[PDB]
């Protein structure tokens, strides 16, 4: 009867790039996810699956944290049956979905004023991820028909590219931070109730 | 971007005696809590270097009670109560507040 | 007993690549923020990279900002330093250090203390 180590997910300091999204796992606590519906800065509360203010009533096995910080217009991209450089290439979303996405913008600490180099998307693969499939690889990506070796050139690309985000960008490029809950049923015991 | 200095640059201690050593910034480290981020760190010549002291003050876990930290504002000291036949090599000065994280040049006490 | 194994040197030529790895044995390893320290051959120490306790880097030193990439992977409790455009001026051992206070023990999360040290490696470019 633990309060769910949900503060150290929204309020960290720093947040994964999103090629290399990282994995909170959730167990044995209470989880008042209304302390998170009761504030505004959680302005985008995209939800599939379930009803928030229904499931505080209800109880999983595991619950996982995904975060990760990425542009203002390509939080879209974070929902099931979605295409682009996130959804194919970075963190890809299963069609059948049962859990939430929280977005808000966080132009006050993702930002800075020399530009920052802290975040990288990928942005060449030669496949679509999986659902929560993660790929931290940084080997040429080779569009050509000659070997790379390991080193940038025609045909020959460095995957991850970092993103400028500056305290003048606009809205559609200023940074966001992206927290995705999953709830998984299983045999197990479910250990995560409200 | 901060740049900090020691001093002395290299001064020679004799078994028995305390020793002082001073750690200057360019920005005051005093963070919002009240806590300077200053760490002092020992490089034994030949092995990994070790942590001496953390937050200003605090000693360090394992370490014996002879070494004393001191200082606040862009000043801070470190003085060892006594000084034995095991306390030579370099120190250092590493910051802990505006990233990047910076080293001193290193004070080098010998025999 | 807690060990921080480096592994990755080698003499390689200037411009190509290297995949340093730091792994940790003996720890909660999702508990505490590692840094990646130089030490250039026969001088002072010099901070590089770091990574905090949630995978989000914490910036690269001045003069190396540009090349290195740092990389976690806490199922597998390992560390790693992807290094590009490797100059002459590169040459040194590396130790990836470890932080001492756990997150949220007690203002803002921990990142200074670099208490554990693991024996670095000895990476060097030449021609
Ligand atoms: C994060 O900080 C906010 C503001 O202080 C607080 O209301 C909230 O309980 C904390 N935990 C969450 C939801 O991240």
């Amino acid at each position: 009867t633990n309060l769910c180590p949900f503060d150290e997910v929204f309020n960290a300091t720093r947040f994964a790039s999103v090629y290399a999204w990282n994995r909170k796992r959730i167990s044995n606590c209470v989880a008042d996810y209304s302390v998170l519906y009761n504030l505004a800065p959680f302005f985008t509360f995209k939800c599939y699956g379930v009803s928030p203010t229904k499931l505080n009533d209800l109880c999983f096995t595991n619950v996982y944290a995904d975060s990760f910080v990425i542009r203002g217009d390509e939080v879209r991209q974070i929902a099931p049956g979605q295409t682009g450089n996130i959804a194919d290439y970075n963190y890809k979303l299963p069609d059948d979905f049962t859990g939430c996405v929280i977005a808000w913008n966080s132009n006050k600490l993702d930002s800075k004023v020399s530009g920052n180099y802290n975040y990288l998307y990928r942005l060449f693969r030669k496949s679509n991820l999986k659902p929560f499939e993660r790929d931290i690889s940084t080997e040429i990506y080779q569009a050509g028909n000659k070997p790379c070796n390991g080193v940038a050139g025609f045909n020959c690309y460095f995957p991850l590219r970092s993103y400028s985000f500056r305290p003048t960008y606009g809205v559609g490029h200023q940074p966001y931070r992206v927290v995705v809950l999953s709830f998984e049923l299983l045999h197990a015991p479910a250990t995560v109730c409200g | 971007d901060i740049v900090m200095t020691q001093s002395p640059l290299s001064l020679p201690v004799t078994p028995g005696e305390p020793a002082s050593i001073s750690c200057r910034s360019s920005q005051s480290l005093l963070h919002s809590n009240g806590y300077n981020y200053l760490d002092w760190y020992l490089q034994k010549p030949g092995q990994s270097p070790q942590l001496l002291i953390y937050l200003g003050s605090n000693r360090a876990s394992g370490v014996p009670d002879r070494f004393s930290g001191s200082g606040s504002g862009t000043d801070f000291t470190l003085k060892i109560s006594r000084v034995e036949a095991e306390d030579v090599g370099v120190y250092y000065c590493m910051q802990a507040l505006q990233t990047p994280f910076t080293f001193g040049p290193g004070t080098k006490v010998d025999i | 007993q807690v060990q921080l194994l480096e592994s990755g040197g080698g003499l390689v030529q200037p411009g190509r690549s290297l995949r340093l790895s730091c792994a940790a044995s003996g720890f909660t390893f999702d508990d505490y923020a590692m840094h990646w320290v130089r030490q250039a051959p026969g001088k002072g120490l010099e901070w590089v990279s770091g990574v905090s306790w949630n995978s989000g880097t914490i910036g690269y030193a001045d003069s190396v900002k540009g090349r290195f990439t740092i990389s976690r992977d806490n199922a597998k409790n390992s560390l790693y330093l992807h290094m590009r455009s490797l100059r002459a001026e590169d040459t040194a051992l590396y130790y990836c250090a470890k932080a001492v206070e756990m997150v949220r023990g007690l203002g803002a999360d921990p990142e200074y203390g670099m208490d554990v040290w693991g024996q670095g490696t000895t990476v060097t470019v030449s021609s």
